[PDB]
């Protein structure tokens, strides 16, 4: 039947209404497969032709033109408007001729406004993707989270703007006819889903420059004139159609604000220019000036000796025109900038009738109009009517809140940035997905390309300006709570992008900056971040906060007693998922004692020095809960920490004991391994939180009570013991075999570094008898046995190059300083 | 590297250019003044084109400000977990804030002029409900510090400049016939999690500019970046501020009203919170001269320190006075009963030494001054 | 397991062969009665490369087996159909096609 | 077991008491510090006393000898009824003001925590054990709060209310088994009608709010309606409900209930059980932790989508749990969604169904690609 009989039969209006409700339900958030899936359902000449059906129902028709748009625009629309905030501006000779007027002689301060939406916008905007919905294609033989993600289905766009403007044209000379027969049967229906239609092509930028000319006739002819036919804002509108209406004058605004933007980029590119020829001239001029000058020179050639920063502070230091005299520009050159600055405010109607001539006060004309003809009742159209009047008078907050979004790229790197656009569409459509195994491995590929692409070293700015980074700190807290208790779902992906978060940081001490404010924030995640092998938000947070004094000197001490409630939880209980693969049962855990301990050694050790501040008050707050040093050091029913290290060596070495009794996967969990890795870390952290020698000669309280306190805390003797500790050596037998001890499952020299480094910055060595005593004993077989395995058969094991590490680390300079 | 760098003319140009506007937004355009809030609330506050329509219902539909002080009223008054933040109402109430107060021998005749004309403004905004964004946000705040609860407490300030008497009654009416006791409960946390001078973070502070860090892209003689000591001082003197405007002009039954709260289930004593707080502040002040007292001269930022919290310390203690005088015995009888002579001797004991520190050297004349006219 | 009955048999001598792209204007329908695709909707004649295995067995071994100008009527087995799974979401698994293929043009 | 406990159980109806006094005239009369007076929770019918083999527990109101029931009310730890004033009484004890101590009038002990802390307490939440004590500690003191009117009906109502279908449950599960055939039931009589007038009032009592009220009081009622919501998915009346459904849902018909019930009842049972349907959907809409405990038994509901007597009811409960919760929503599993195909395939087209589905796809602004590929997997090329 002609669903033209719906209008009477309304239960079945409302049921497919309905209906076509689920089908923009089941397509929407960017599901590109269902879309191609439902193409099959509604076809192209289906939806043109309910499109064009003027005798079509009201909520159908609404309904239709809303499918229509979910089926082909939302994916490529939310993407290209999520990049309509940033602005990275090649430079391109087009970009040198963008000027803020177009040219012009009516007004000397400020020609007429130029036609918004119209003209050349060189912001890089990525290309959609369009796939022509094939469906006798041969399924793919690819399995599932492999296979690329399906493309928006392709519709001619070009033929559907010029549909567009004749559909607005007919309705606005419709409601000029005033007809007692509204197309769908109301003036709502008749105008919103046709506006939805066009903002969303707006938001695509389908139009061409004469395609925004006429849209601006059919809103307002007479004001919208370069040198009933009357626009649609004087047909009194229902409130919907006002909303719509709202949206259609925001993108016009954007447009003013990204033209104004690029305006400033072309100025940027000349005056760059200019100033940059003017200084290399002063420069060259002054090179001979010291045959008529002396030593005045100094606050010439501060510029020169000065980064480039606060030389152009000091040249454009002009404005207030009080402080010319330490500007060395010429006034033409300074003139440029002042009339450049003139005609921005003018453009901006700062300070340079019923007809407004112009958008700029036409628009802010006709939000107060409707506000004083009528009582508005929607809450999101007042919102939005009130964010444009906002927007209309204040003419630089926005560009003053859009600049830090601005940047400037070399023509050389346009299709670099491409790719990283692109990939950045590609997370930030992720964040409203829930996560799943086919979206991991898509954006894994992702940030390896960001990885690979070179713009990502090479500005950092633009990499902060587009903040990746919090945007992927939201994800792993989304990934995270999904199964936050029970288990991480998608590790893959959680280590993979911490691992990216580490790179980051790396990068540059600004994004570790940036990123030291979320450090609390990333705290609270890391309790679960023991669970997880690899890069953790643990060394994220190492990362962030490492390799600079003035980090970790901010560093709130709310998240240190916190740390050490997790050495805690750490030391009184046995790690779970360790303990469920089968291992033999202690009342703690190595690992993930470890993981703070080192982590509190990046705290606390910068540069090579320790920083007192946060050493006493990590030590403190340590000792304090003296539960989280391990079976031994605990007082009453502690054993010596030696002892525990032969029981440590002893049970690693014997199986059944160390393991599970079953690398082999390259993550095995050996138990004394890890109990003395944690051992060592927990001396390693001592010594570099060991007070400072220049303040123990200083001679003051709390300097020298620490370490009086880590003295009486850890005899010397059993320290001794472990450097007289042997290693296991390689060595040669049955046909050449070498029996080679494997690290995850070996005591290693960088822990007896750890303990050399911890009796060097603690203990010392005050006399010769107790040096021989100690050199002997544990040092000398060690560098015997380095001395013998230096071969052609055993130095290049790892073995042999961890004590060449070992000895140069932590013996050598510790006897050059005791050589007298 | 300053003897061993690179002029400016070799550095690339989308580089030097990212620079250039770098500096010059914050050379020229914040910098750049523009008034426009008066001819905002002007074309706001009027009401056009009723008069085509002359209608006698007396229906009496909102003007184009009025609008949008309904629909704060409904973003402020529906009930979420957190208030969730909005740009445009930063935008709207600092402009709705800062265009009320616009402001050798000035006479008595042209001096009430002024005045009255800041009485228009304000009258302007309260007949038309803007007195109740303050109490609705406060209410709805949740005690949580933040960019609304700073921008609606200046915004209250701007309105109760002078004491609006009628602006206090409008207050006072609608405490009592809501009694809600979120406001006083949002009241308390907020003047709780203010921040008093620390010494372990002054310390760390001090070896920052020992090192005198710069930034790679070019260079920043001592960055002014976010400084970790007092930096809610202008949101915890704007709080007293706002709480002294609305018991001026010894408004005696508001200040029974915040001392206690008949019609409130729950009666939460301001007056003895405050007197907490500034019991608070008087260990911080005093500590942070019992970190000064051995050496001889004090230091910039010490002496900056000192007039920021000697600033928040003034307007408490005029405050404090706002709310005793008339004078308000339930009042006077509280602050007797309270801790406020522990404040008292630490304050005068911390006076004992400062003039006496200062009196030795010139340096210092500033701060003696302020600090004259703080006792 | 696809076979041809000729609608409007067109050229008859030339062949769809290798190393030429084939241009035709297919009509797919379901064998309940239900069309699912076409091209002349959508305006636009669906051209692909043969025996690079972009379409299923049935409909590519069918368009080889007419000639130039010609409309047949292809009749696809799930075999060389999609078969035990289907098309997701548009043809149901284990159903037999049907297709009005009209073979336009070549390349 | 009384306890000091904190938390939302503070602002809940079990930390609610009611005195009573031993006069039966002016027994509203102002409190003077000491007069004897007897305590009973308000949503249980239980009485502090001082029992005989676990001391301080709430024994029930029928074993209340009011010896070990009654205290009393004084400034001070000494050693302190008076003659009963026919008026107003001296108004003394202050709500949140003038701290009192309570002793045993009998006994002699006065009320304090437990000292010692087990490993539950050790580091989880404090629910500290109160014990009678013969002279007890310093901190122990008493800050007297107000109950709301509200607050106060509705501890009543959770009282009142459940004992009458804990009775309807017993009778119930009385005539389970036994098949009545043509006999007498199995013992007494259910209040049918008591039951359904409780129904009704309940259902009017969780009514929301109508859409013509004005912004303030609909968010007002609103807060109303999730807290008593709250309160009484807090006091179980969910998990009695979940018993009244689940045991009606044993007989297929009126017949099968007539067959053990008996011939009085078999009318009735259309009728309550979409009553019990209403008055479910009632207690869980808009409910952010009501709807989010429908994520345990999600087969539950799930399974009873082919029954006939209440499908409209069920449904509607289903999207209100649905519009509401994200975790739900995560729970779904592809014979659920070929169930819910069903329903449109047995119940002709019902729009709703469509509206379930929509919900089924997207929940706040959440895409589910999962259920989005099962819905157009199992829906879309049949095309029936």
């Amino acid at each position: 039947m002609d669903i033209l009989e719906l209008s009477e039969r309304l239960d079945l209006q409302r049921f497919h209404s309905h209906t076509l409700r689920l089908y923009r339900a089941v397509c929407a958030l960017g599901n590109n497969r269902v879309a191609h899936a439902l193409c099959s359902h509604v076809d192209q000449a289906q939806l043109l032709h309910a499109l064009e059906d003027a005798h079509l129902p009201g909520p159908l028709r609404a309904g239709y033109y809303d499918l229509l748009i979910s089926i082909h625009l939302e994916s490529a629309c939310r993407s290209r408007r999520s990049m309509l905030s940033e602005y990275i501006v090649p430079l391109t000779p087009e970009t040198r001729a963008i000027t803020l007027f177009p040219p012009g002689r009516k007004g000397g301060n400020a020609r007429r406004h130029g036609l918004p939406g119209v003209g050349v916008t060189t912001s890089l905007r990525p290309p959609h993707h369009f796939s022509p919905p094939c469906f006798v294609a041969a399924l793919p033989a690819a399995g599932v989270a492999e296979a690329p993600a399906r493309l928006s289905p392709a519709i001619p766009l070009e033929a559907l703007r010029d549909k567009a403007l004749r559909m607005l044209g007919e309705a606005v000379r419709d409601g000029g006819q005033h007809a007692r027969d509204p197309v769908g049967g109301s003036v709502e229906f008749q105008f919103v889903p046709v506006l939805k239609l066009v903002s969303t092509l707006l938001v695509m930028g389908i139009f061409g420059d004469e395609d925004v000319k006429q849209i601006l006739k059919m809103i307002e002819p007479e004001v919208f004139t370069e040198e009933l036919e009357e626009g649609l804002l004087q047909m009194k509108l229902p409130e919907s159609v006002k909303l719509q209406m709202c949206n259609l004058l925001e993108y016009f605004c954007d447009q003013e604000l990204q033209h104004r933007v690029e305006s400033l980029a072309a100025f940027a590119e000349r005056y760059v220019d200019k100033l940059q020829a003017n200084q290399r001239s002063r420069y060259a001029l002054l090179m001979r000036a010291f045959t008529m000058s002396a030593a005045e020179t100094a606050r010439r050639t501060r510029e020169f000796r000065s980064p480039p920063q606060e030389q152009i502070n000091m040249l454009l230091h002009f404005k207030d025109e009080a402080d010319e005299e330490d500007c060395p520009l010429p006034e033409d050159i300074r003139q440029d900038l002042q009339d450049f600055h003139q005609d921005l405010l003018a453009h901006c109607g700062i300070q340079l009738e019923k007809k407004p001539q112009s958008l700029q006060e036409l628009v802010s004309h006709m939000v107060v109009r409707w506000a004083q003809e009528d009582y508005v009742q929607s809450p999101e159209l007042v919102r939005a009517m009130f964010s444009l009047l906002h927007r209309q008078y204040d003419g630089l907050g926005e560009l003053l809140r859009a600049l830090p979004r601005a940047y400037t790229i070399s023509p050389s790197s346009v299709e670099d940035t491409m790719s990283l656009l692109e990939c950045l569409g590609q997370i930030r459509s992720l964040l409203i997905v829930q996560m799943g195994p086919q979206e991991e491995n898509l954006m894994i590929q992702s940030i390896g390309n960001i990885m690979n692409n070179k713009v990502f070293y090479q500005h950092p700015n633009l990499m902060r300006a587009l903040g990746m980074h919090e945007t992927v700190m939201e994800v792993m807290v989304n990934v995270l709570g999904g199964g936050e208790t029970k288990e991480i779902r998608f590790p893959k992906m959680v280590t993979s992008c911490c691992r990216f978060l580490c790179y980051f940081c790396r990068i540059s001490r600004q994004n570790q900056r940036s990123m030291f404010d979320h450090l609390s924030y990333l705290l609270e995640n890391s309790g679960i971040g023991l669970g997880m092998q690899g890069s953790t938000p643990l060394d994220v947070a190492a990362a962030s906060v490492i390799d600079n004094n003035e980090l970790a000197l901010a560093l709130q001490e709310q998240d240190l007693e916190k740390v050490v409630s997790y050495l805690a939880g750490c030391g009184l209980q046995s790690c779970p998922m360790l303990l469920a693969k089968g291992y033999p049962d202690i009342g703690w855990n190595p690992c993930g004692g470890e993981r703070y301990l080192d982590f509190l050694r990046f705290a606390v050790f910068v540069n090579g020095e320790s920083v007192e501040e946060n050493a006493n008050v990590v030590v403190r707050l340590l000792i304090r809960k003296p539960e989280c040093f391990g079976p031994a050091l605990r007082g009453e029913g502690g054993s010596g920490l030696l002892a525990a290290i032969e029981e440590a060596i002893r049970i690693s070495e014997d199986p059944a004991r160390d393991g599970p009794g079953v690398p082999p996967e390259e993550n095995r969990v050996h138990l004394g391994h890890a109990i003395m890795s944690f051992y060592a870390a927990l001396i390693d952290l001592l010594g570099r939180c060991a007070p400072e020698m220049h303040l123990i000669q200083a001679g003051k309280g709390e300097a020298l009570r620490i370490r009086a306190i880590l003295r009486s805390l850890v005899p010397l003797d059993d320290l001794v013991g472990i450097i007289s500790l042997p290693l296991q050596i390689p060595t040669l037998g049955k046909d050449g075999a070498l029996v080679q001890p494997k690290m995850s499952a070996s005591f290693v020299p960088d822990h007896k570094a750890s303990m050399v480094l911890f009796l060097d910055r603690v203990y010392g060595i005050e006399n010769q008898d107790f040096l021989l005593h100690v050199l002997d004993v544990g040092f000398l077989p060690d560098m015997r046995a380095a001395a013998s395995l230096d071969t052609a058969t055993f130095s290049t094991t790892e073995m042999a190059l961890a004590l060449n590490r070992y000895l140069c680390l932590a013996v050598l300079p510790l006897i050059t300083k005791c050589a007298p | 590297a300053c003897f061993r760098m690179t002029p400016l003319y070799n550095l690339p140009t989308h580089r030097a250019c990212n620079m250039f506007l770098e500096s010059y937004k914050a050379a020229w355009i914040l910098t750049e003044d523009h008034s426009f809030e008066d001819r905002m609330i002007d074309d706001l506050s009027k009401a056009g084109e009723q008069e085509e329509e002359e209608e006698e219902v007396e229906e009496k539909k909102p003007d184009p400000l009025h609008q949008l002080v309904l629909h704060f009223s409904r973003t402020a008054l529906t009930e979420k977990s957190k208030l969730d933040e909005d740009y445009l109402y930063m935008a709207y109430a600092d402009i709705m804030a800062k265009s009320c107060h616009l402001e050798v021998e000035v006479s008595f005749e042209e001096k009430e002029m002024e005045k009255q004309r800041l009485l228009y403004q304000q009258s302007r905004l309260h007949t038309r409900g803007a007195a109740e964004m303050v109490l609705q946000m406060i209410s709805a705040c949740k005690g949580e510090t933040g960019a609304m609860v700073s921008s609606t407490l200046k915004l209250g300030i701007s309105i109760l400049n002078g004491g609006n008497a009628e602006v206090q009654q409008k207050m006072l009416d609608y405490l009592k016939d809501k009694k809600e006791v979120g406001f006083f409960q949002s009241i308390q946390a907020l003047m709780q999690t203010c921040s008093v001078l620390d010494l372990n973070a002054f310390e760390r502070q001090n070896k920052a500019e020992g090192l005198g860090m710069v930034n790679e892209d070019g260079t920043v003689i001592n960055r002014q970046n976010g400084e970790k000591v007092m930096a809610d001082d202008e949101f915890t003197q704007d709080l007293f501020r706002f709480l002294q405007l609305l018991c001026e002009g010894h408004n005696n039954d508001f200040q029974n009203y915040l001392r206690t709260q008949t019609g409130n289930t729950t009666t939460i004593n301001i007056i003895i919170c405050t007197v907490d707080y500034l019991l608070r502040l008087q260990e911080s002040i005093s500590d942070f001269y019992w970190y000064y007292s051995g050496k001889d001269v004090i230091e910039e930022q010490g002496k900056r320190n000192f007039s920021k919290a000697m600033s928040v310390a003034k307007q408490v203690f005029n405050s404090l006075t706002e709310y005793i005088q008339g004078p308000c015995t339930g009042n006077q009888q509280s602050l007797a009963h309270s801790r406020l002579w522990d404040a008292v001797v630490g304050f005068l004991h911390v006076f004992a030494h400062m003039m006496m520190k200062l009196a030795q050297d010139s340096s210092q004349i500033e701060l003696l001054k302020e600090l004259l006219d703080l006792q | 397991g696809v076979e041809i009955e000729t609608i409007s048999p067109g050229d008859g001598r030339t062949f769809p062969k290798k190393g030429q792209t084939c241009v035709v204007h297919y009509t797919g329908m379901l064998q309940n009665g239900k069309k699912f695709d076409s091209s002349r909707d959508r305006n636009k004649p669906f051209k692909f490369r043969i025996g690079k295995q972009e379409v299923i067995k049935g409909f590519e071994e069918g368009a080889a087996q007419m000639s130039l100008g010609q409309r047949a009527k292809l009749t696809c087995t799930p075999d060389v159909a999609y078969g035990a799974t289907g098309h997701p979401g548009v043809i149901p698994p284990n159903a037999t096609l049907i297709f009005d293929v009209e073979l336009l043009n070549l390349e | 077991l009384v306890y000091y406990e904190g938390g939302a159980v503070c602002t809940h109806a079990r930390s609610l008491w009611r005195l009573e006094p031993l006069r039966i005239s002016w027994s509203g009369s102002h409190l003077r510090w000491g007069q004897p007076l007897r305590i009973r929770h308000v949503t249980t019918g239980r009485y502090l006393a001082l029992t005989e083999d676990q001391g301080l527990v709430v024994v029930d109101a029928c074993k209340a000898h009011t010896k070990a029931t009654s205290f009393c009310f004084r400034v001070s730890k000494e050693k302190l009824p008076k003659r009963d004033v026919e008026g107003m009484g001296p108004p003394e004890i202050k709500y949140g003001e003038s701290l009192c101590f309570v002793q045993h009038v009998a006994s002699g002990l006065w009320l304090t925590y437990a000292a010692p802390d087990p490993k539950a307490l050790r580091l989880g939440v404090l629910k500290k054990k109160a014990i009678l004590h013969q002279e007890g500690h310093m901190d122990d003191a008493l800050f007297l709060t107000r109950c709301q009117q509200e607050e106060s009906q509705a501890a009543r109502m959770i009282h009142s209310t459940a004992g009458l279908y804990n009775q309807f449950i017993k009778g119930l599960d009385s005539f389970s088994g036994k098949p009545r055939g043509s006999g007498p039931p199995a013992g007494p009589a259910l209040p049918i009608e008591a039951v359904i007038l409780s129904l009704q009032d309940l259902i009017g009592y969780f009514e929301p709010p109508s859409e013509e009220l004005q912004h303030e009081e609909k968010q007002s009622k609103l807060r109303s309606l999730r807290n008593r919501q709250s309160l009484f998915q807090e006091e179980g009346m969910l998990s009695l409900v979940l018993n009244c459904i689940d045991r009606l849902n044993v007989y297929t018909t009126a017949a099968h209930f007539a067959e053990y019930a008996g011939e009085e009842a078999a009318e009735s049972w259309k009728e309550i059980v979409n009553l019990l349907y209403e008055l479910l959907a009632s207690l869980i809409r808009g409910n952010r932790a009501n709807c989010a405990l429908f994520s345990t038994n999600l087969d539950w509901v799930v399974s009873k989508l082919d029954r006939l007597e209440a499908s409209s009811g069920i449904l509607e409960v289903l999207y209100c749990v649905l519009i509401e919760s994200p975790e739900v929503l995560n729970i779904i599993q592809e014979n659920h969604i070929k169930s819910i195909i069903s329903l449109l395939d047995k119940h002709g087209r019902n729009h709703k169904v469509l509206d379930v589905l929509c919900s089924l796809c997207v929940c706040n602004g959440v895409a589910v690609r999962s259920n989005q590929d099962l819905i157009t997997e199992n829906l879309l090329p049949g095309r029936e």
